[PDB]
């Protein structure tokens, strides 16, 4: 897919997972 | 309009100085054009990195 988006910012469009809570 | 032959020669000397400055540092713009053809997008940090 052709896009007008730079290669450096490609990791910033994905939602990183978060560690679930553990103290309960 | 006796003030049309003055701006032209001033721009001529500006172009001559720009040519003389660009000719010596032609490798900078040559590698930089190669970089721009290589990677589509380009910033000023890459300017300052590629000034070498």
């Amino acid at each position: 897919r052709e896009s007008t988006m730079p290669d450096r910012f490609r990791y910033l469009t994905k939602e990183a997972p978060d560690s679930p809570i553990i103290w309960p | 309009l006796s003030n049309g032959f003055f701006r032209s020669n001033t721009r001529s000397e500006s172009y001559q100085y720009l040519s003389n400055l660009f000719i010596s540092n032609g490798t900078l713009l040559d590698r930089m054009t190669k970089t721009l053809l290589k990677k589509r997008w380009l910033f000023s940090d890459e300017m300052k990195i590629g000034f070498m």
